[PDB]
């Protein structure tokens, strides 16, 4: 309870950690830790009744977030781990269920079968891109195919529990916590041309409430980079 | 004979730094002096050989009276009593001879009847900083340094008089005690012009002669 | 330049009364005023080297006041040797500007 | 510095890392990594730097002018050398692009 | 020889240190040292024949110099020491003499006796203000009185050797080195409303040369902040 990091403080009360490993350290690279280790809280998304899902590309959401977004421009390479806190606050009169996965190398598909989706359609800067419950037509040239039952990657959405995940059931649970290590084939990679993580939040059982209750449930995502180091002089 | 050039034997002397008059029935008559060291030119030149000073303070007042020309009919007055109020930095200030700021509790005053020893009083080192500063290269208006502020003095009669006007003078004597000085400074060559700043007019380096040989 | 205006330019008062000479500037000169006295033989001397501060060697019958733009000079007990011409001079900006004269004489 | 023994000056030797831009002024070349090379004291400056297969810049700037006495020429020259500081790691041999033939030498 | 600090390197071959003390350390203040400890080299000034002098206000010259000029804006208070390297490069056919003083609290005087000099006349941003060999008239409202024989402070210019100083005689010497501690009445002060040091370079014997030699001698000033700490969270 009441964990602090740098000059930020959140409050909590189980934790699922990666593939069983903790984020650790490795010309010569430098290690900044007072610069990055703090809780970057993104803005809240509203879970309505006819909602479908959200996704964040992970070293893209913190690309304009203060001093972590400055070291991405100055230094060429870099590796980092993350610690994601997802928590939605609803009463005991609401009902629903969420799945919070964290997909490494989630390559997505376009709506037209011959093209590839453009840069502004994969990730918005610290803003949630959202799934849909219908198809995107082939007349649109460069748009991401956002059928939620295929999860944008052409795979079954029920089989997404093979990744490090956590269920949020509003009857019994309120929060999720994921600790992700650095997963890549090279030890250091460029942070603008590669998004090696993707945080998806998909409602399997939709939100329901009676008349009088609040018609939304806000979801708050909090990301903190752990054990980051960059390559430079 | 090496000890008369120490800092205690050089700066701890007495000097008349102010001289003012005030009468009783003019309803404008009371004195006022903001405590500084930049008024006279012989004490200012000695205290400006150093940058940072730190001293206690000791003041002595010499008060005399004089009978002004009244109308007639046998002026006979009792002894006179004076009030010398000291206002700390950040205190209330009187505007008239009859005011509420004379009767306040945190302004320490002395009361003195004529014909006795003069009323000495002593002021410790009051500052937020750790030393006074003779020179300040910066802004507060350029070179003021509001941190070395010693206060204000006010003088008046406490006797009401109707049969005869009486005016009085006062000479304030200034004496530093337990002086400590840091960072010496070359002695001032040009004459002093203003009180607040270091403005001057350019002068020659020394007195000239007719040949080098 | 700051125009020092003395609008009276002539005063008439008997012996032993209170006289007041006024000098008004153009803008704020911030208490930097001097009062001089020109005897009728031509000798000039300084009386009050501030708004109210007396020069050493000056009798205590003279006094000054004022703030901002308006200023004044006060002689509460006129004597015979006080019959002269009085000027006001500001010392604020460049150049130094003197005021007009003010000649004194007896009433009747 | 292949100049006279009576000439004196100063040079900056700036280095831009891969990713950073080339400096367009003497001042922001000083704000990076640099070595001030005084000619009147030493006549050779060594500058170790990585090189891996934007990739960097080795720009150089006038700090002061060349101060010279009378009857000494002012226009001087500078030579530059290159080597391998540590041991490299070369791999996957191929053929060179600088040599080709159209018919057997005879 | 060949001293390096951070990512900067200069080359040298005596040193006069302050008032006999070395610059040392002291709510709670933070101490940055990788940010400030590097050699900030100002641009060169040209010593001609009819030259008079130069001056630099010391925590004003580094106010736009990279990362030392950023901590002056972010943090409110701060204390620092300096290490100044002055070196002019002339041949053995030139002649002259310089005095390199470092004056603490060098309050200067205006040309008009009633005013105080304005901010752009005391210090230019990393550019040398220069003395003159004549008077400034009283018709100028807010200008610094720059008669060089009075050193701008109303004092004799020959008596300036009471401060920490060093002579540069081109017959026998080439460089100067000054190490200044923190001299103030309070332990920490604001760095925009107080310039507690002033580096003056005054030629006592002027430059002379024969025809054919270079008509200038450049002077290079190099400042490095030592033991700096700021007050903040």
């Amino acid at each position: 309870r009441s964990i602090t990091l740098g000059n930020s403080t959140i409050t909590t009360q189980n934790v699922v950690v990666g593939y069983g490993v903790w984020p650790e350290y490795l010309d010569q690279p430098t290690q900044p830790d007072v610069a990055t280790c703090r809780f970057y809280t993104l803005e809240s998304v509203q879970w309505m009744k006819n909602s479908a899902g959200w996704w964040w590309k992970l070293p893209d959401a913190l690309s304009q977030m203060g001093l972590f977004g400055q070291n991405m421009q100055y230094h060429y390479l870099g590796r980092t781990g993350y610690t994601i806190h997802v928590q939605c606050n609803a009463s005991k009169f609401h009902q629903g269920c969420l799945l919070v996965v964290c997909v490494p190398e989630a390559e997505m598909g376009c709506s037209n079968l011959n093209n590839t989706p453009e840069f502004s359609e994969l990730s918005g800067g610290d803003s949630a891109r959202m799934f849909t419950d219908t198809q995107v037509g082939e007349s649109n040239a460069k748009k991401v195919q956002t059928a939620v039952w295929n999860a944008g990657m052409g795979v079954g959405v029920g089989n997404l529990t093979i990744f490090p995940h956590q269920w949020i059931n509003l009857r019994t649970n309120n929060s999720a916590t994921l600790v992700m290590p650095y997963i890549n084939s090279v030890p250091m990679d460029n942070m603008f041309r590669h998004n090696n993580l993707t945080l998806m939040i998909i409602p399997f059982v939709p939100l329901n409430y009676s008349e009088g209750s609040s018609p939304y449930v806000p979801i708050t995502v909090t990301i903190a980079p752990m054990c980051a180091e960059y390559n430079g002089l | 004979s090496r000890s008369e050039s120490s800092i205690e034997n050089f700066l701890c002397r007495s000097a008349c730094v102010y001289y003012a008059t005030y009468t009783n029935n003019s309803k404008k008559g009371f004195a006022e002096w903001v405590i500084n060291t930049r008024q006279v030119a012989q004490l200012r030149r000695k205290l400006e050989l150093f940058t940072y000073l730190r001293f206690d303070l000791e003041l002595t007042f010499v008060i005399t009276s004089a009978q002004q020309p009244s109308t007639a009919s046998s002026v006979d007055a009792p002894v006179q009593t004076h009030q010398i109020m000291y206002v700390p930095p950040g205190g209330p200030v009187p505007t008239k001879v009859k005011d509420y700021a004379w009767q306040t509790s945190t302004n320490p005053s002395v009361f003195w009847t004529e014909g006795n020893a003069p009323p000495r009083m002593s002021i410790p080192f009051i500052s937020i900083g750790n030393a006074y500063s003779c020179f300040y290269d910066g802004w507060t208006v350029y070179g003021i340094n509001t941190l070395n502020n010693m206060g204000t003095l006010y003088m008046r009669h406490v006797n009401e008089a109707g049969q005869g006007p009486i005016k009085s003078t006062v000479r304030i004597y200034f004496k530093p005690k337990h002086v400590k000085a840091w960072v010496p400074r070359p002695p001032r060559l040009c004459q002093y012009e203003k009180q607040k700043n270091v403005n001057f007019s350019p002068i020659g380096v020394t007195t000239s002669r007719t040949d080098i040989i | 330049d700051i125009q020092m205006t003395q609008t009276k330019s002539s005063l008439s008062a008997s012996l032993g009364d209170r006289v007041t000479i006024s000098c008004r500037a153009s803008q704020d000169i911030s208490n930097y005023l001097n009062w001089y006295q020109q005897k009728p033989d031509g000798s000039v001397k300084l009386l009050i080297y501030y708004t109210s501060t007396l020069h050493s060697g000056v009798p205590s019958r003279f006094s000054g006041s004022g703030s901002g733009t308006d200023y004044s000079l006060t002689i509460n007990s006129l004597e015979q040797e006080d019959i002269a011409t009085y000027f006001c001079q500001q010392g604020n900006t460049f150049p130094f500007t003197f005021g007009g004269g003010t000649k004194l004489e007896i009433r009747r | 510095f292949c100049g006279s023994a009576m000439a004196t000056g100063k040079f900056l030797l700036a280095y831009s890392p891969p990713g950073a831009g080339v400096p367009k002024n003497r001042k922001d070349a000083m704000l990076g990594t640099h070595v001030i090379w005084d000619v009147g004291l030493q006549s050779s400056c060594v500058l170790c730097v990585p090189w891996i297969s934007a990739a960097g810049y080795v720009t150089c700037w006038y700090q002061t002018n060349i101060v010279v006495p009378a009857d000494v020429q002012s226009s001087c020259d500078i030579l530059c050398f290159v080597s391998a500081c540590n041991d490299f790691s070369v791999r996957m041999l191929k053929d060179t692009p600088f040599i080709r033939q159209d018919t057997f030498y005879q």
